[PDB]
């Protein structure tokens, strides 16, 4: 169910949203892997930062990423948020997304491509499929 | 601006390349802001699309480039590589088709009596005040005034071509939709234009004081691999000075402020973006209005926020 | 083309254990010339049903059940993408790198015991002294 | 009649050059009468104000003038409103620091006439304490650049209606176009747990910056030029 | 797409440490280290590409003035942790074996307009 | 510029010979130069300590057991400095694993019930005993061991009989190690104390809410944690870490009623019914509140009289009444 | 027209020192005003008395500047800062910037003699 | 006209064939309309990985620049003969307006000259008594045009605006678009 | 094979992975970390890792040293490392030998090495 | 003469003002080339600390650094422009006068002047 049912937050910033858009265009059409981009966090199970995350939306970041309900996971999408990318040295800007918030799989790339995000998912899929959850109680 | 800085000159070759990648981009930004401001309104369609056709130009800029936005293809000077051998065919072949894929979000949107209840007399801009607030672009010649760069300050290969301009005459959010789907027909005249008139020659100036040499040089004379290896490591020395130079770009004019001081890193570059204007002028416009009306609104400024803040 | 008859037709052509195979991996139904097969396994078609568009007329299929693109060997990734038009069995010996080594693929280890650990290739700047003691 | 006869395009005969013809020429060469045009225009609009215009550039299509910073609201009225300049939009607003100045920041406009066709910048100069008067009174457009001058740079705009900070986080001090700000800031900001909120705390890179700018020539690059200068704006030499 | 370190047919590395490729790299993404190899050779003792800084913008394979460094068509390469993503030598070597085939695809394709 | 708060000097020598020096000003870029094992990380007070270790750069082998739980806790450090280790109590090769490299060892693991796997005997003294195996077999140079407070072998209770017995076995096998009896903790979303007063149903006390102990901020207990860490003259002393002045538990309960401007409700019980519901409801997969946890409900809080401090550590302990508005502010309504 | 924000006052700078005091009197009035309003706005775990000693605190640091401009800098500058607080632009986080002390102990070694800063290589 | 409809038979598209195309024409709102799926035969094939070109491309040049024996890059080194930057000063056009120009000078010759231009850069004329001491025919030729009007703010390229009317415009007579060329 | 560590522990590591190289034990330059001792500084990071799946390329060093001298007529040698079967320049810089000395003299770019015969 | 602390306007750190100390100097002539164009401007950088300078990453082995002024670089005009600046931000300065080659003459003619005692050294060319 969780792997079927992948409802990410949209949470777009910058460059890599458009990417993010074109995975959703008819070429690669997330959705017919069961991907809705769902406006609320309250309704979201991934977050996805694609974007220079900046020292200003750093607090509201964490905010969206707080108000999602469990269990959530985050994917970091993009050289600007995963190292800070080709900003890594200004004065306002994060030095990478987990700075803030925990993330499960980082997509390299400026912009990636849509395919590689779409691996990227595939790869959060895979660590969703080898989760123990009852058989973690069992092991109490 | 660096090119006017350093008093060079780009090829034919080169110049027309440019402008027919320049209107490529055009087409490009107007399909992601007409598509996005539907989407915002609420018609879902058009910008699936519209993304196809996106898909279908982002494989000739992955292709004479290597990636899909950041190309990094045009540079002081020319344009970094030469066009690959299959690729006036393609363009020309989809340009056989974009006709009627713009008539058809056309059907969906121009007549549309819904369509015109969210754009028509919604965000009006005098033409007076279009000026004093400094917005050009469509939010200015939705105002009724002619103002276009690429007739006003001919550059690059826009003198060698064919095209018209829209003028709107309310200056609303109908008016600009209207220029943005008839820029549409006139990028893509001019495109064809390129491809019928596409001459032959350097692609990048010619002196490799400036732009790097072929690598088939570079690896056989010791000038070429001198200035290969300076180029590289230490850049071109700009002569001092300064410059503003603007562009019609898809969103309105814009411009750069670059100050040189003989040395190889720019002293000072401030980017006028067109979205600033725009957004700073907001509050004028949307006064008045309702809360739908500023998303649609927001979308007919086309906004991108990296414009915005830089 | 989305139409039962060529879903049909595709299902005759490849024979219903590939059909339940396709079903359980790709979903869709396709029927291609086998091309070649790589190091790791996997298998590589082309179609030419004209009812087929462009970009979808070259496809794998994979050897394992816990698939990856990763996995497609090197050579066969740029053939698939449609970088080049000859698959990698089809080309000719001087368009083939020499290599003084063995050849090993490995495809991506990540979420695995088996993933990169980066390390620092050099020793310390600067070295210590190694303490002796003299008698007075 | 149909799309399976389409002729193939691929096989049509190509054009093919044998030789390439690309004359040298100057660019700056095309700028020339109206270059001379300009000077004409400038000396005019500084005999119109000798009170005002403290001097004037013309480079290739770009002329600028330079003014005291009590000249603005004057000049930028004349140039707004005058019938033969008409220039009615701003385009945008900046500053230049110049540490070796006494007054570090010069204060450039620039201004469009879609009437004429034509553009002009002017130039004034502030420093860190005294302001400049804001021109927001005659272009509607001045308030965003004018804060988005102070917030870069710190220069002051006397007569602006709410001058605060447009792209700075909430809170940040120093001004990060000035030349003597470091690159990467003063402060960083990471999520603490304790707190439970996102914290502020002095720089700490885990990579040092690397300014390679300390491999510049140490040849002189470019020389002196030429000087495109009509003959009717050079004193002429006795005899 | 990620990058890869090449070899000469002969086995030998290409990289010669010239640090072009580090003096231009827009992020500055590229740390190199070098000295004379045991055999006088000019070589790298340490080459680490941070690819959470890169911006992917091939200027560093346009720079190399031996082909040393490219970037292959390769974009599926996602990890779980950031510290995969610190590329040192070995590995950008590890994917130069690897990937060699296909980088003589994409040079034989298009070396002539480079 | 920032500062190594927690370390006394730049260089440091460990009992077992190793010269660690510190590098940097002490933010998130720099490192102490020391690694330390923290036995139960992903938990309540784990989760500070943590974070407090890894502020400074000390490399954090974490051991967990459950992947999503631990995931938290890579924020709190630089690249590289947090690391995660799979680990399992009936599995000794994965405790070698987890303490090999270590100069610090410090285990938080009890569990307030029992389990069909562990029971506290399983979870307190076998466990302790194999951590401290580990500890001496690779001669650590620093071992904390974490009780509770009333720990005592002749308890009535299990919880306190389990774990004056893990402490004596701990002094057995580790002569040098450092022993821990925290009062109560409370804090942002504690166990059992607050959050519990402040969204149950009812509280239901056996004996009348009668029983006096000091709690005690967590924040308090794992900066006094850091520090017996950084210190090495805490080797073999007993910690008896409380709060400053004594409460009863209807006092707490009268205090989080006025703080949340809603009344509690409570219900006093017989306590052999409410042992009977206790025993009952550990029928169910998620925890609840123990029969042994009743019983103990009977002990007031006892203060060794010779036990090292928070005074010995250069700390004084916040006040409950103080951050009583700070740590339930969610759940005033108003 | 673009009309000015809540709190909005244009830019002045006073040609005499007196009318800027008059104005700096005025705007640290505010700022006590205001305190209670900045308590509810930003969830502080601190007391109104203590917001109200760290304004005190901010106006008493330029007590002594003489040259006009400077005041009429820092004076701009306040209310600018005023205008940010009291519209709940600012966040929780910056705001919590302004007040470093309330927090809690740092750690056992803060040094204070040559000695203790010479341990730590900070002498 | 130009640019209007071409048959859906001239576009590089899939489209439809057999008793389908018929079912299609009588049942599309504009039958001329392409299907926007490219032909897999002609597009984008040979790959770009394939192209026989790349086996006999060489690097594009133009005469006289590749010359081998007649161009010193001094003669076409155009960044080096960059236009200086013209710094006009009140003084200098003070002494533009007494002295005149190097085109038309008005100025003696010997010490006379010299002395002039010394006292004027020195700034024993200010620029008011430099206009107020300036005739009539130095004001309108020199300073307004030679009909005594001022000089209109100069354009590079003049642009001169046609409206597009009739059957070549973009939009019918109706839509508030105008096609300007 | 076995390590020992700071804390005077032992680190027990399998020989093949000891080895610089697949092919070569040693170090070929002197600021190049051994593996012993990259094991010993990191050895955190590599708890529970699989030794087998790191990428180990071969060392080039040893590589060139197997490739037989060329035999050259005269003084000067010319080496580009071209390849004949693709196209474009994929060689490195043209550069010249000079082989009078006695012995076999390296390519600078490409490390093979020429003689004079 | 010197700005104070706390009427700067720039808004850095006090710590900037208080305990760091700048160099204003003239590039030297680099010895490896005759060329002189950057001997002209007046450099002012940062004097560095001892512990915040660089230290080296235990993972990839980079240079990590806590001090933030370690890359900044100003250029001036002029000696005294550069005073007047350190002065109004309130750095504490130390001026390092250049050092410039002696002037002397230089004749090739000198190289084949007549000895007339024994010869000191034999020229070569
Ligand atoms: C089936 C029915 C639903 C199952 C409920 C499961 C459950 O109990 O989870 C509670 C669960 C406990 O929350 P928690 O995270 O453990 O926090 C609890 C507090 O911290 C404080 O926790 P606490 O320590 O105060 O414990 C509270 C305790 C309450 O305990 C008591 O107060 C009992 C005291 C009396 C003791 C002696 C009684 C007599 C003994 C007789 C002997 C036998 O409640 C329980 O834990 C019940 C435990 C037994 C569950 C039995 C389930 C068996 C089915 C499988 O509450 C939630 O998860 C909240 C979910 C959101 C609820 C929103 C919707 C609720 C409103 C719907 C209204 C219905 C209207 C219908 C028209
Ligand atoms: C569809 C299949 C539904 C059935 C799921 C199968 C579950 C298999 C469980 C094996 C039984 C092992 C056991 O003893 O479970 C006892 C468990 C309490 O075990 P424990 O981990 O100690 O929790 C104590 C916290 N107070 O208590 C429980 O496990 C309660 C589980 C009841 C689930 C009933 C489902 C019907
Ligand atoms: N909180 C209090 O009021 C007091 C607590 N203490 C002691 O403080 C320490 C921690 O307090 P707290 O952090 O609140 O306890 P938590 O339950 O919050 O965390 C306890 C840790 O124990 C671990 N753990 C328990 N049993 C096992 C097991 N069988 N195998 C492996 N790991 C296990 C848990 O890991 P998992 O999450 O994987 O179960 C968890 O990380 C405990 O020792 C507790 O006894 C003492 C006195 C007062
Ligand atoms: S990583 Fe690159 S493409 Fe993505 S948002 Fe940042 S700059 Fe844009
Ligand atoms: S792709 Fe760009 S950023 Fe990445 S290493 Fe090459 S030059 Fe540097
Ligand atoms: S540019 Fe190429 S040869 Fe030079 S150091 Fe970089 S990778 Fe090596
Ligand atoms: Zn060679």
């Amino acid at each position: 169910a969780r792997q079927g049912s992948f409802w990410p937050v949209t949470f777009g910033l910058a460059c890599c949203a458009v990417e993010m858009m074109h995975v959703s265009a008819p070429r690669y059409d997330q959705d017919r892997l069961g991907i809705i981009f769902r406006a609320s966090p309250r309704q979201s199970d991934i977050m996805i930062v694609a974007g220079t995350l900046t020292n200003k939306m750093a607090p509201v970041l964490r905010q969206v990423y707080d108000q999602m309900p469990e269990p959530r996971w985050v994917i970091s999408m993009g050289s600007c948020a995963n190292g800070g990318g080709y900003y890594h040295f200004s004065y306002s800007v994060v030095r990478g997304c987990d700075r803030i918030v925990p993330v499960d799989v980082y997509v390299p790339g400026c912009p990636p491509t849509s395919e590689a995000l779409m691996y990227g998912v595939f790869q959060l899929q895979r660590k969703m499929r080898n989760t123990k959850i009852t058989r973690m109680w069992y092991r109490k | 601006a660096v090119e006017k800085l350093l008093n060079v000159e780009v090829p034919l070759r080169g110049k027309y390349i440019r402008t027919m990648f320049g209107e490529i981009t055009r087409v490009l930004n107007h399909l992601m802001s007409v598509c996005s401001h539907a989407m915002d309104v609420g018609a879902l369609t058009p910008f699936l699309w519209g993304f196809e056709e996106r898909e279908k130009l982002m494989e000739f800029y992955e292709r004479v480039s290597g990636a899909r936005l950041h190309a990094a293809y045009v540079r002081p000077g020319g344009v970094s590589q030469d066009l690959p051998a299959g690729l006036l065919d393609d363009i020309y072949m989809w340009a056989t088709q974009f006709g009627d894929r713009l008539d058809e979000i056309e059907e969906l949107l121009t007549d549309n009596r819904i369509w015109k209840l969210r754009t028509v007399n919604i965000g009006t801009v005098t033409a007076q005040d279009a000026l004093n607030l400094g917005l050009s672009g469509p939010m200015l010649r939705g105002s009724g005034i002619p103002f276009d760069i690429r007739k006003n300050a001919p550059y690059d290969a826009y003198d060698k071509v064919d095209f018209d301009v829209p003028v709107g005459m309310n200056g609303d959010c109908y008016d600009r939709y209207l220029i943005r789907m008839a820029e549409f027909r006139q990028s893509l005249r001019i495109i064809e234009q390129c491809c019928n008139d596409m001459p032959a020659g350097a692609v990048k100036v010619e002196d490799f004081k400036i732009n790097s040499p072929p690598r088939n040089l570079m690896k056989e004379d010791m000038e070429a691999l001198i200035h290969h290896f300076l180029l590289y490591t230490k850049g071109y020395s700009v002569p001092p000075g300064e410059t503003y130079t603007a562009i019609e770009a898809p969103k309105g004019e814009m411009g750069v402020y670059v100050v040189s001081d003989g040395s190889e890193r720019p002293y000072k570059c401030k980017i006028r973006a067109p979205g600033f204007a725009h957004l700073g002028a907001f509050d004028h416009i949307a006064r008045g209005h309702f809360l739908p009306d500023a998303v649609a609104i927001i979308g007919t400024m086309d906004l991108v926020f990296g414009e915005v803040d830089r | 083309s989305s139409s039962l008859y060529r879903v049909l037709r595709n299902a005759w052509e490849v024979g219903p254990r590939s059909y339940w195979k396709q079903l359980n991996s790709i979903g869709d139904t396709k029927s291609g010339r086998l091309v070649g097969t790589d190091i790791y396994g996997n298998k590589f078609y082309e179609t030419d049903h004209q009812d087929e568009i462009h970009l979808r007329t070259r496809y794998v299929e994979y050897k394992e059940k816990d698939y990856d693109m990763s996995q497609v060997e090197p050579g066969w990734h740029f053939w698939l993408g449609y970088g080049v038009d000859t698959a990698p069995c089809n080309t000719p010996k001087e368009k083939l790198p020499i290599r003084a080594y063995p050849y090993k693929f490995q495809p991506n280890y990540t979420g695995t015991p088996g993933a990169f650990v980066t390390y620092n290739t050099l020793k310390p700047k600067i070295s210590a002294w190694e303490p002796v003691t003299k008698q007075r | 009649p149909s799309w399976e006869n389409i002729k193939d395009i691929r096989l049509d005969p190509k054009v093919h050059v044998d030789e390439v013809y690309e004359p040298i020429v100057n660019p700056a060469d095309r700028y020339l009468q109206h270059v001379s045009d300009l000077h004409q225009y400038a000396k005019y609009i500084m005999a119109a104000l000798p009170k005002y215009i403290q001097g004037f550039s013309v480079w290739k299509d770009e002329l600028t003038l330079h003014v005291a910073p009590s000249a603005v609201i004057p000049v930028t009225t004349f140039l707004r409103d005058n019938t033969s300049t008409q220039y009615k939009s701003i385009i945008d607003i900046t500053a230049v620091d110049y540490p070796s100045r006494e007054n570090r920041f010069e204060v450039v406009y620039n201004f469009l006439s879609v009437r004429h066709n034509s553009r002009i910048r002017l130039k004034t100069y502030a420093t860190e304490v005294t302001p400049v008067p804001s021109i927001t009174c005659l272009y509607e457009g001045a308030n965003w650049f004018e804060r988005e001058a102070y917030d870069m740079y710190g220069v002051f705009f006397e007569g602006h209606p709410d001058l605060r900070r447009i792209m700075t986080d909430y809170g940040f001090e120093g001004h990060p176009l000035r030349k003597d700000f470091p690159l990467t800031g003063y402060t960083e900001v990471r999520w603490d747990e304790e707190k439970r909120r996102v914290v502020y705390e002095p720089l700490e890179l885990t990579q040092a910056f690397r300014n390679f700018s300390a491999g510049s020539t140490a040849w002189e690059p470019v020389g002196p030029g030429r000087d495109d200068r009509p003959d009717s704006f050079k004193l002429p030499t006795p005899k | 797409g990620e990058h890869a370190l090449r070899r000469y047919p002969s086995g030998e590395e290409r990289c010669i440490a010239c640090k072009l490729c580090e003096a231009i790299c827009p992020a500055l993404a590229i740390t190199i280290d070098a000295e004379e190899r045991i055999d006088g050779s000019r070589r790298t003792t340490k080459y680490d590409i941070d690819m959470t800084k890169c911006i992917y913008c091939g200027y560093c394979q346009e720079s190399c003035p031996v082909d040393a460094i490219v970037e292959t068509p390769n974009v599926e390469y996602a990890t779980e942790t950031r510290e995969e993503l610190l590329y040192n030598k070995e590995k950008l070597l590890a994917n130069g074996d690897k990937w060699e085939l296909e980088l003589q695809y994409a040079l034989d394709a298009d070396a002539p307009y480079r | 510029m920032n500062s190594f708060e927690n370390l006394a000097q730049d260089v440091n020598i460990t009992r077992s010979g190793k010269t660690l020096i510190a590098k940097g000003t002490g933010g998130r870029s720099s490192r102490t130069g020391y690694t330390a094992t923290v036995f139960g990380a992903n938990g309540f007070l784990g989760s500070y300590l943590t974070a407090k270790l890894a502020k400074h750069g000390t490399t954090v082998v974490v051991p967990y057991r459950e992947e999503m739980a631990k995931r938290h806790l890579k924020v709190t450090g630089d690249l590289g400095v947090v690391n995660f280790l799979e680990m399992d109590l009936r599995n000794l090769e994965s405790i070698d694993e987890a303490v090999r490299h270590s100069d610090i060892v410090v285990n938080l693991i009890g569990r307030e019930y029992e389990t069909k796997n562990f029971n506290y005997y399983d979870v307190h003294v076998e466990g302790a005993r194999r951590i401290a195996e580990a500890v001496k077999k690779h001669n650590i140079a620093r071992y904390i061991h974490v009780s509770a407070f009333n720990a005592e072998i002749d308890s009535p209770s299990e919880f306190n009989h389990t774990k004056g017995l893990g402490e004596q076995v701990t002094k057995d096998i580790v002569p040098w190690a450092t022993i821990v009896r925290p009062a109560p903790m409370f804090g942002r979303e504690d166990k059992w104390f607050l959050d519990r007063m402040a969204r149950s149903p009812c509280l239901v006390s056996a004996n009348k809410f009668q029983e006096t102990s000091n709690p005690v901020h967590v924040i308090d207990v794992a900066a006094a944690l850091e520090r017996i860490c950084f210190d090495d003259s805490t080797v073999a002393q007993t910690f008896e870490l409380y709060g400053p002045q004594k409460f009863t538990q209807k006092q707490i309960i009268d205090m989080v009623s006025e703080t949340l401007r809603k009344e509690v409700r409570h219900i006093e019980l017989p306590k052999a019914l409410y042992q009977a519901y206790t025993k009952a409801t550990q029928a169910i997969w998620w925890p609840t509140y123990s029969p042994d946890q009743v019983e103990r409900q009977f002990l007031s809080q006892k203060i060794d009289p010779s036990a090292k401090t928070f005074n010995d550590l250069d700390l004084t302990p916040m006040e409950l009444p103080d951050l009583m508005f700070k740590l339930i502010r969610p759940y005033r309504v108003n | 027209a673009i009309i000015a924000t809540a709190f909005a006052e244009t830019v002045k700078f006073s040609g005499s020192k007196q009318e800027l005091q008059k104005r700096t009197l005025a705007l640290y009035r505010q700022f006590l005003r205001g305190a209670p309003t900045f308590a509810d706005l930003y969830e502080v775990q601190f007391s109104i008395p203590t917001i109200r000693t760290k304004i005190r605190q901010e106006f008493e640091r330029h007590r002594f500047v003489d040259d006009l401009s400077i005041q009429n800098v820092l004076y701009a500058k306040g209310h600018m800062e005023y205008q940010e607080c009291i519209n709940f632009w600012k966040q929780q986080a910056q705001f919590l910037k302004y007040f470093p002390e309330e927090d809690d102990i740092q750690g056992r070694h803060q040094p204070s003699n040559f000695v203790d800063k010479f341990l730590k290589n900070r002498a | 006209l130009p640019g209007g409809p071409v048959p859906v038979f001239k576009k590089y598209t899939v489209g439809s064939k057999g008793i389908w195309e018929k079912l299609r024409v009588l049942l599309a709102i504009a039958p001329n309309r392409s299907t926007g799926n490219p032909i897999v035969p002609l597009y984008r094939v040979p790959t770009p990985g394939s192209r026989p070109e790349a086996n006999v491309y060489q690097d594009p040049s133009s005469y006289p620049t590749n010359d081998i024996a007649e161009n010193p890059y001094w003669k076409r080194d155009h960044r080096r003969a960059y236009p200086q930057t013209a710094f006009f000063d009140q003084k200098t056009v003070t002494g533009l307006l007494e002295l005149g120009s190097e085109a038309t000078p008005r100025i003696a010759d010997g010490e006379a000259g010299t002395k002039a231009l010394a006292n004027i850069a020195n700034g024993g004329v200010s620029f008011t008594q430099a206009l107020g001491k300036s005739s009539k025919d130095v004001i309108y030729g020199e300073v307004l045009t030679v009909n005594g009007l001022p000089p209109v703010a100069p354009t590079l390229a003049p642009k001169q605006w046609k409206i597009i009317e009739g059957e070549a415009a973009i939009y019918p007579k109706g839509y508030p678009c105008r096609t300007f060329h | 094979k076995s390590i020992i560590s700071y804390n005077g522990n032992t680190i027990e590591i399998p020989e093949e992975y000891t080895k610089q190289a697949p092919n070569r034990d040693s170090t070929w330059a002197p600021a190049q970390a051994s593996k012993t001792e990259i094991y010993k500084n990191n050895m955190v990071r590599f708890e529970q890792k699989d030794l087998s799946k790191q990428p180990m390329p071969y060392a080039g060093i040893e590589l060139i040293a197997q490739q037989p001298v060329r035999f050259v007529h005269g003084n000067t040698a010319v080496c580009d490392g071209a390849n004949h079967n693709g196209p474009g320049a994929q060689g490195h810089p043209k550069i010249f030998i000079n082989v009078d000395a006695p012995g076999s003299h390296a390519c600078q770019y490409c490390g093979t090495r020429y003689e004079k015969e | 003469d010197n700005v104070p602390a706390h009427e700067i306007v720039s808004g850095a750190p006090a710590e900037l003002s208080r305990n760091r100390v700048v160099r204003i100097y003239q590039q030297a002539k680099p010895a490896t080339q005759s060329g002189e164009y950057g001997t002209f401007a007046w450099r002012l950088d940062w004097d560095i600390v001892d512990v915040a300078n660089r230290w080296e990453n235990d993972l990839i082995g980079w240079q990590s650094s806590g001090d933030y002024m370690q890359a900044t670089q100003m250029k001036f005009t002029s000696k005294e422009s550069a005073i007047k600046f350190a002065n109004k931000q309130g750095w504490d300065f130390y001026i390092q006068e250049p050092h410039h080659r002696k002037f002397r003459v230089k004749q090739y003619a000198n190289n084949f002047v007549h000895s007339y005692g024994k010869l000191k050294h034999i020229r070569t060319k």
